[PDB]
């Protein structure tokens, strides 16, 4: 079964038909969805930023702590170094003392045995 | 005066976008410079006041490289520098990229060149939009301007054509993704979309053409045979879809559903006897003419339209016809008419000059809703699973904004589709 | 979206580092005196991508050279190409960085680091839109691991959204500088987990092993290991600079190739194997995925690919490589991770390497590359529970828990690898 | 810019002094007025205005006499007189003269002049220090300054050249006392500390020289062949450089554990050519070893090799490859590694009127054994007996010491031994 | 490097003003002063001993001590008598009476202060004092007791300077004078104490040497002071000509003397000879090296393998190969291991001077540190215990203000000296 439908200059339109049929949002919405997937994509850079400038500390920290590292063996060596030579000092000029005392005894001892010549 | 918008979106729907705009000035005489020595076309072409014809077109890209061909290439003259559009960074691949962090940047300067294109027009009946389901820009800033023409043009049709992913030309594995998302966030705001899967149209390249790798021009150039015969009604004083309404009132009965399978005849080879209506006729349900690749046997029809071009007699049409009927078992749902509206537009079909399409006295285009579209989708639906149990690549889309659950919305909503194809083929 | 910005730090960096420009530079047809001499204009196509334009109508490498160390940044200005380079873009400091990871990344590195942060500041704002950064540098030593990760780390807080590709040269205990190079592959592995978008795996074990084995050397040289990495660096980049039928940038490889942040450290291959001074589609597919051509001393068959790129270079049907590539595929099922569809890609380019007619390159992100791991990963271990030569780190500032936070971490990277390895669908 | 600053100490370090710098003086084509007619050698030697090159050394005694032969020598116009410092008496074998009672009204003299050859410096890498551990001063004052550079400089690398006493070789009664007393002060401060075995350096003479009683010029004309060899890194251009700190990182892999074993070949009579391969083995014969000790039952844990001359570095490789396979050769289980490798152009400058063979290519390897135990052994065997009678320590005790002191030091020995076994542990 | 040197007493000046005239001939000095020599190494070490004078003359940095004028003029009498500074002669006009008391404490006590003020003088004309010497015997009153005393006062001033001496010890043998033993025990005491280094020379043994080897009937003084100018300038050759040896009097202290108490040299010598006299034979090596551990080359009455050695300093003179000297001292020492204390290691050091002594072609002066030194202390302490149990001559002593408990003291002091001899002559390693 054939059905005109249209004429036109350029061509003409039918329809066949061979059996019959056997039954008979809104730019805010839109805009809020963007700002919010623009604020996500913000806040996950914030974090990268923020974690990359927590390596810039400890990286700081590292080359501080050498710095600390080395003026505490300096200071380490220094206070150990003079503990060492005064306690030398003082040993051997305790030795010279004891020795000095020593002869200085024995000059004491022969003042009396010229003394006890005297006597006699 | 009926006029019409062509928006052309990444580089798929850009270079697809150029072969039709080469064979509709080729078949309305207009030169590469627009000049021009039936003014249906200018529901296409607009005039200025030097005497050329400019395409009422919008070409976006997010990336210069595509364009620039298009700005220094043949019809460079045809466009406006206006109609060109391109950002300076593509989208990679990511739909989120294209629709969250790139679309934001530029979609109210395209939607201004659009503005303005509308306004010089006497009744505009709205957008035809090519793009690719695949790539970045073609799924994730093509759904971000379907959103926003919604709103700025309510009563307005909108129609698509949509590159289908295929593994044989040139596909990236996270396409899937891509594809399902823009059809989730397009679905509600296309009126009538036509899929174009990559590998028919290889594949018919192949097989009548006898290229053993098609390029893109190849590809392309048949694309636009099949473009120009479903516009040949808008830009010619035709009678058979004479306005981008009655597609939805022909093809379209229930309005998820609005994915017609296009069928072709027939494809010569140049290098390599005139077909009758009646071979060309049953060539149109032939597996192999089809855009995309699904078993419409297997599936019922909705609608089914024939739009024939070139030396087409309606006796023949008729005879041809009626052979089918008895030759063939085709099955429409039972709530439909089992039947065919018939178009003849009698310009004839043209091709490229020089190109690998031979010229024909007589060509057909059959467009048919089928639920067998339904395996289109299933196939893009279990790779879309196969990935996303991992959540393999997700986080390429988290990063640029988007959340996880749009993914399984996404998801969900093209299982929703897939029962909506089953139930009304019960 | 066009150019690359290069770094190239530490000795071994900018050994491989001119080597690749060496390589580029004759590809493309630019001279030592940086003008140009070739005869296919697909040689300017892209030459932007790596080459900024002189007033002379010259070309300069968009390339930074880097070391603690002047002696072998004056070793490449005396190279063949030492002259192309822009003087300017040279940032040498004066003490070495002692073959420690710690003077590289804590302090001798940064004394020098900002004063290369300003030449790269200064190349990227020369460039219309910048693609991304790549650098060449070793794991081993001091100033291309430890200094090389702290570039790295800079430039990612500068340039967040900006693509970072690392060629990244792994010790081997048979081509070995120095003996603590576990310890600074380990601590630098670490910083490329957290850091990097594509690292090429370069394994001096594997490239040791097809100098001895394959190209029966009895006496390897780097002079013979850098020959394949710079066949390697040429194919890998063959689509960043030649024209072709891909349309593709560094951000697009990264999509598609790393379905997991950290899971980018990638096995290349190459075919043919040659030597310095001396094949079929289907030898070619097939010799893609054997283990004597992985620039990564892993075998793919221990383990399964997430995703591979191939590239052809030479004029060859690809009608046959598609068929040649689908059989491999189909042949070897089991070796591929079924929850990625089509996750093996190909590219061809007419333009042949220079020596060659045919070639071949591979980029695979393997489930195998966690041997590579394993084996750094043992060696740390085996100084470390000692704490052996621990005390030049230590020395530098750096706390022990540093060093097991390293490992903890680069065992855990093993064991992502090793969770896909054994996903089902 | 990476200025290498020498401290000489004491007879021997002032005597082996004289042997190094007149051969750096001959390596470098520097005539003995510092004229000259590759600047690497300025790391040793400054310029002044008028073009005489300076070295960058201190020489120190507490004694006049063994620099008055300097100050009137062939160099007396090398060094600048301010760089030659002497007292007027020495330390008299004495470790606490030199450390106490005649090095501190010298030792402020001498930090001032060295802290003015620094202040001439850009980039100092550190201090090389020669004495004896058996002299007075080259073990008392040798200590004093250890302790002041590690107050004055910090952790800044100090590097040891000490000889080690031989009864062979005019060694006397008291010199394991001193040589345990420097090691104990000095261990804390010292980076790297290379020992030369009198005697072995003895035993090299008469074997490979063919010298019956050989003389000090005899064995400090050797001792500086292998001296050079370490510094000819640091002085010279080459292909594969080592600076101080990559010896330091490469060879101590525990502070305490820094007494690398010397080796060098080849030593060929001059009166009487070898492969990379034959000289790279000879490294591993004892015969060639400037330390008497058995490698062969010791454990490696780290190896430098340093060559000079005519030598490719493939050579180098095969030749590595071979030692790495024989397991006579045994490394520390926790060492995966322990090779480093220099490479310099330059052949070993023999001086006229030596006993050295001019040769194409030499290596100086120093290797880091458990073996060198066996030295400090034999040095603590001959403190023990004397120290268990006491002989000897009342000369100590009268300069200021303590008994206290004595005991530490040979405590601090015996851990030293102890940390030898346990690294060897596997 | 300027050593003072001291001699004090009729012995003291003898042996002394001997050591002048064999050192003077050495360095080619003749009494004059003059430098007559044929090379300089007479010169290069000259300053440790002489002063340059102006005229280009040499005087001996020499203090000549007596409390009798009688032997100082005898010095002067004496050739090279006219070389030493006039103003160095400092003599009293009492002698001591063989009294050490009288040299200690009452005549020698008041003539040491203008000794002290020459050498307050002669030291602070050196530029680096080494250290004294002092020759003097112990048996007389002057050089046992003046001499200490000096020692003892030098100590108060110099205390970081070496003091070393060279000490005579009496004999029966040879000095019929029978409180020889009190004024040697009286000096050991002092000499235990306030020197670092001391040479014992026993007149026992020189006369036996005369004796017994050189068949000298009757020996004299002459004949003895032979033995002991060949063994001082032996020993002081290092000091004086420059070899190998880097050293002062400090160094061979600091070697040679293991504890503080226990520093009394055995020093021997070969050849012995009899004074001028023509030897028809230089010795050999081997001689030199066996004659010299030979108990007859001992210049102290004792047998070395009675004992033990803690150190041995050999010097050797002349022309001779240093590869057969080093050979022989080494088989000497493995020969005779049970010798050497094993917990000194390395303990004897050998030195060769080229330049030979007059009359001999080659020669060997020996320093030993040995326990069998004992031997000699304990004669002593034996002879003076025989006189003390009975107080013999005591009151020689006592009427000079000396106490019967110093006596006792110095008794005790040098068996002890004996007893820890002994102590380390049974040490072993274990
Ligand atoms: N038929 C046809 N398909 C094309 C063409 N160009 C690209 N495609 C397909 O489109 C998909 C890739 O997406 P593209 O359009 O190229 O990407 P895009 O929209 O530019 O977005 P980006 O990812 O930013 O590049 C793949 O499936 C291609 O096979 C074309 O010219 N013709
Ligand atoms: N190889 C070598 N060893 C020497 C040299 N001079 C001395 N010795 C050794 O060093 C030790 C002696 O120490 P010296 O250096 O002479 O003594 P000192 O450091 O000058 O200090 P003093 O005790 O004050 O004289 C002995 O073991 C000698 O063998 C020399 O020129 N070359
Ligand atoms: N070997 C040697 N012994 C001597 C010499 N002169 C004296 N003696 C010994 O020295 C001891 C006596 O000492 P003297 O030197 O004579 O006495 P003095 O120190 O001068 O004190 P007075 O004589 O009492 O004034 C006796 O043992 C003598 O044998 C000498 O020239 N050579
Ligand atoms: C800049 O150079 C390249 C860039 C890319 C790719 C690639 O391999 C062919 C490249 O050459 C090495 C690429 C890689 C792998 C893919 O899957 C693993 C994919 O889907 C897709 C691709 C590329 N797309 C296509 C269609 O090949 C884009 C990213
Ligand atoms: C100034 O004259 C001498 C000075 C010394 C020594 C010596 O005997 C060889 C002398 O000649 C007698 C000397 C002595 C003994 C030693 O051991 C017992 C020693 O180790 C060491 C030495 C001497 N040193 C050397 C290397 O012989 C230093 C002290
Ligand atoms: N493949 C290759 N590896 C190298 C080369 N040079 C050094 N290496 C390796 O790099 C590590 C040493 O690092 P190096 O670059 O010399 O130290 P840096 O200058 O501190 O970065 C060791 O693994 C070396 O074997 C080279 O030319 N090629
Ligand atoms: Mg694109
Ligand atoms: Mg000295």
């Amino acid at each position: 079964e054939v059905i005109e439908l249209n004429k036109a200059t350029s061509g003409q339109s039918w329809e066949v038909i061979l059996k019959p049929p056997s039954f008979d949002p809104s730019l805010e919405e839109i805009q809020k969805k963007l700002e919010a997937a623009e604020e996500r994509r913000k806040y996950q850079e914030a974090e990268l930023l923020k974690h990359l400038a927590e390596k810039r500390e400890h990286e700081r920290e590292v080359i501080q702590k050498a710095i600390e590292e080395n003026n505490n063996f300096i200071k380490m060596a220094k206070e150990k170094l003079a503990q060492k030579m005064e306690s030398n000092k003082e040993n051997r000029e305790a030795h010279l003392a004891a020795m000095l005392e020593r002869l200085q005894e024995k000059d004491k001892h022969a003042e009396e045995v010229r003394k006890n010549k005297e006597l006699k | 005066m009926r006029e019409c918008i062509s928006i052309h979106v990444g580089q798929a729907g850009v270079q697809i976008g150029n072969a039709c705009w080469e064979l509709y000035c080729l078949e309305h005489g207009i030169q590469p410079d627009g000049q021009m020595p039936d003014d249906s076309f200018n529901t296409f072409f607009s005039e200025t006041g030097a005497g050329k014809h400019v395409p009422r077109a919008v070409f976006v890209d997010l990336e210069p490289t595509v364009i620039d061909e298009v700005r220094t290439g043949t019809y460079r003259q045809l466009f406006h520098p206006e109609q060109l559009i391109t950002g300076k960074e593509d989208a990679a691949n990511n739909y989120a990229r294209g629709h969250y962090t790139i679309g934001k940047e530029i979609i109210d300067l395209v939607l201004d060149r659009i503005r303005k294109l509308a306004d010089q027009c006497t009744g505009l009946q709205g957008f035809l939009v090519f793009h690719s389901f695949g790539g970045g820009t073609g799924s994730g800033f093509t759904s971000l301007l379907m959103e926003r023409l919604s709103v700025d043009y309510g009563k307005k049709s909108k129609l698509e054509f949509s590159i289908y992913p295929a593994p044989q030309v040139s596909t990236a594995v996270v396409e899937p993704y891509n594809s399902i998302l823009t059809t989730h966030t397009t679905l509600e705001h296309s009126d009538c979309a036509f899929m174009v899967d990559n590998e028919a149209i290889y594949d018919i390249c192949r097989r009548n053409l006898d290229i053993e790798r098609p390029t893109y021009t190849n590809l392309n150039r048949l694309i636009s045979q099949i473009v120009s015969s479903i516009t040949a009604s808008l830009r010619f004083d035709g009678a058979l879809n004479v306005d981008l309404t009655e597609f939805q009132t022909n093809l379209v009965p229930y309005p998820r559903i609005h994915f017609p399978l296009a069928t072709y005849a027939p494809v010569i080879s140049a290098e390599k006897e005139q077909l009758s209506v009646a071979e060309i006729t049953n060539a149109c349900f032939e597996p192999a003419n089809q855009m995309v690749k699904c078993d419409p046997r297997h599936g019922k029809y909705m609608a089914c339209c024939l739009l024939y071009r070139g030396d087409v007699v309606p006796k023949d049409v008729n005879a041809a016809i009626a052979t089918i009927k008895t030759k063939r078992s085709i099955q429409f749902v039972d709530w439909c008419p089992t039947g065919f509206k018939v178009g003849i537009n009698y310009q004839p079909p043209t091709v490229v000059p020089g190109g690998d399409l031979a010229k024909v006295q007589r060509a057909v285009c059959m467009l048919s809703n089928t639920t067998a579209i339904a395996e289109a989708w299933a196939r893009l639906d279990h790779k879309f699973d196969l990935m996303y149990a991992k959540r393999a690549f997700v986080h390429w889309y988290v990063g640029e904004g988007m959340e996880e659950g749009e993914f399984s919305e996404a998801r969900e909503d093209m299982a929703a589709l897939e029962k909506d194809y089953e139930e009304v083929g019960v | 979206m066009r150019e690359i910005v290069h770094i190239q730090a530490g000795q071994c960096g900018n050994q491989i580092g001119a080597k690749f420009w060496e390589v580029i530079s004759d590809e493309h047809g630019i001279d030592p005196t940086g003008s140009y001499h070739g005869d296919s204009d697909l040689q300017l196509e892209r030459i932007n991508v790596y080459y900024n334009e002189a007033t002379g109508n010259k070309y300069v490498p968009r390339a930074i050279l880097v070391d603690l160390e002047p002696g072998t940044m004056d070793s490449v200005r005396s190279g063949p190409f030492g002259q192309i380079f822009r003087p300017d873009n040279f940032v040498f400091g004066q003490s070495g960085a002692g073959n420690n990871w710690a003077k590289g990344h804590y302090t001798e590195g940064a004394e020098l680091v900002d004063s290369v942060l300003d030449v790269v500041r200064k190349e990227s704002e020369s460039c219309d839109c910048l693609q991304g950064f790549q650098l060449t540098h070793s794991l081993g030593g001091g100033t291309g691991s430890g200094m090389g990760t702290l570039l790295i780390s800079k430039i990612r807080e500068e340039y967040p959204d900006r693509i970072m590709n690392t060629f990244s040269v792994m010790p081997s205990p048979k081509v070995s500088d120095t003996v603590v190079e576990p310890y600074n592959a380990t601590l630098s592995v670490h910083q490329l987990v957290e850091n990097t978008d594509e690292t090429y795996c370069i394994d001096n074990e594997a490239l040791y092993d097809i100098c001895f084995r394959t190209l029966k050397l009895t006496t390897p040289t780097y002079g013979d290991l850098n020959h394949l990495v710079s066949a390697t660096m040429s194919g890998v980049t063959t689509c960043l600079r030649f024209p072709g039928q891909l349309n593709a940038d560094l951000r697009k490889l990264a999509v598609n190739m790393v379905p997991f942040p950290r899971l980018h450290f990638f096995m290349p291959g190459f075919a043919p194997l040659t030597s310095r001074g001396s094949l079929t589609v289907p030898e070619l597919t097939q010799q893609m995925f054997d283990s004597k051509n992985m620039m990564a001393a892993c075998d793919p068959r221990h383990g399964r690919y997430l995703t591979v790129a191939a590239i052809f270079r030479g004029r060859m049907s690809m009608k046959e490589v598609d068929e040649q590539m689908l059989n491999v595929q189909n042949k070897n099922s089991s070796y591929f991770v079924e929850w990625i569809p089509n996750n093996v890609k190909t590219a061809v380019c007419d333009i042949p390497p220079r020596g060659l007619k045919m070639s071949a390159t591979f980029i695979g992100n393997s489930t195998a590359i966690q041997e590579l791991f394993k084996r750094i990963s043992e060696q740390f271990t085996a100084m470390f529970r000692r704490k052996a030569f621990l005390h030049w780190y230590t020395g530098e500032g750096m706390d022990e828990m540093e060093f097991t936070e390293a490992e903890s971490n680069m065992n855990d990277l093993v064991s992502e690898y090793q969770q896909y390895q054994d996903a089902t669908a």
